Order: structure tokens, then sequence, then C-alpha cells
């Protein structure tokens, strides 16, 4: 299995970008395997 | 072979390639999410990058050296996901993070949905610093996605 990387761009902030998405406040738990879960 | 930038993480078998993730090269260290590589070595041009550090619970791994990304979301400002989806050009998406409330403190979180192979795309503050990586999160009731802004310890 050949796992490799290739450049995709410079890391910069974009002026006048698309502002989208909501901003949810969520109670969550994190297990030792790195999985988040929602708290009922 | 280690020039700063955002990179696609690819796999190739006997046919074409697949994009399994994304990562950040900074200060000679490559940073990505553990579930992208499982700590496998990465080919970069002619060279090889070896895993140096990782933590399955943080879902992070670095190559060539210790974790270098230390910028933190200020809890207040909008951020940009520098999304690098498979087969698509890198695109900046600005958003106001929500919050994961956990027993061990609050983590900023972004309500943006992309394919699995977008994992490891960096999240930026206004100065262009990487405040975390995208791709470890939760699915809510309506089926949409919320990613933690996952940041390691330097
Ligand atoms: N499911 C939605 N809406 N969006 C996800 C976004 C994935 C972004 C990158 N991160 C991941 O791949 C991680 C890997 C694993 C890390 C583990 N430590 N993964 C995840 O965090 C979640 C975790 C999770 C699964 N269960 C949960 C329940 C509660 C809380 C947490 C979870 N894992 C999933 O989300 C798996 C899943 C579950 C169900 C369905 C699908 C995938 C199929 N969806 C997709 O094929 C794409 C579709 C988008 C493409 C772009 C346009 C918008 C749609 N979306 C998606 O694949």
């Amino acid at each position: 299995v050949d796992m490799y990387i290739e450049r995709a761009g410079d890391i910069t902030w974009e002026k006048d970008a698309e502002v989208t998405g909501n901003s949810p406040r969520l109670d969550v738990a994190l297990d030792e395997s790195g999985d988040f879960s929602l708290v009922e | 072979e280690t020039t700063d930038g955002v990179y696609r993480v690819m796999t190739r078998r006997l046919l074409g390639s697949t994009q399994v993730g994304v990562g950040v090269m900074q200060e000679g260290v490559f940073h990505t999410m553990w579930h992208v590589t499982k700590g496998a070595a990465l080919r970069s041009g002619e060279g090889r990058l070896d895993p140096y550090w990782g933590d399955v619970k943080q879902d992070l791994v670095s190559y060539c050296g210790p974790w270098k990304l230390d910028a933190a979301w200020d809890g207040l400002s909008e951020v940009q996901l520098l999304a690098v989806p498979p087969g698509e050009r890198a695109k900046n998406i600005q958003t106001l993070p929500g919050i994961f409330k956990t027993k061990d403190g609050d983590i900023g979180a972004v309500a943006l949905d992309y394919p699995a192979g977008t994992s490891g795309s960096p999240i930026l503050d206004k100065c262009g610093r990487v405040i975390g990586l995208y791709g470890n999160g939760v699915v809510i009731k309506n089926g949409s996605y919320v990613s933690a802004i996952t940041q390691g310890k330097r």
C-alpha cells in the first residue's frame, strides 16, 4: 500500500469568503478510542 | 519534500489513487488525523516521512517531529475551514464555530459537511494560523455533521 502526500495549496485566510453554517452548542463525550458521542 | 502547505493524503494500489485525507506541513512536521494514516509512513516525492507522535484519543499524528500547531480558537471569532475535498480544489469556507461541551472543557466545533477524505483539512484563524484540524465529530438528528476543531499539544 503506497501511501503518499501531494501539495494542495498555500495555507492562507481568504478575504471576503463564504460565511455559512450554524453554531451548535452540543453536550458530547469522548471515549478512549477517539470517538465523540452525543449526550442524551 | 517538506515545504509548508496543505497536502492531500493519497493511497494507490494496482489501479488509481484514492484520497483518504489531508494534512498540514509546518516547521518540517506533517500533521494529520490518526484515522487517516494509522501512523503509516508517508511517501513525499522521493523521500519518506516517519510517524513521530500520535494519540488515538485526540485522533492526531505527526511525522518527522513533534506537534507544531499551537494556535487556539479565541472562542469568539469566525474561522475558515481550508477544505481540500477529494477531486476538488482547496476552498476556504468561513463559519462561526459552535461548541462541544465536554466534562473536560469546551471545544470549538464547525457545522460543515464534507466527504470522509477531507479529514485533516486545517481550520484557520484570521491571521492564517492553524487552530485545529477538521474531521473528528458527531452526526446530529437531522443527519448533518459537526466536527471538533481538533488541536494537539505542543
Ligand atoms: N455523516 C455526515 N453527515 N458527514 C460525514 C463527514 C465526515 C468528515 C470526515 N470525518 C470522518 O470521516 C470521520 C472518520 C471517523 C473518526 C472517528 N474517530 N467520521 C466521523 O466523524 C463520523 C463519526 C460518527 C459516526 N456516527 C456517529 C453518530 C454520532 C456521533 C458521531 C458519529 N462518522 C460518520 O459520519 C460516518 C457516517 C455515518 C452515516 C453516513 C455516512 C457516514 C455517509 N456520509 C458520507 O459519506 C459523507 C456525505 C457528505 C459528502 C459531502 C456533501 C454532504 C454529505 N459525510 C460524512 O462522511
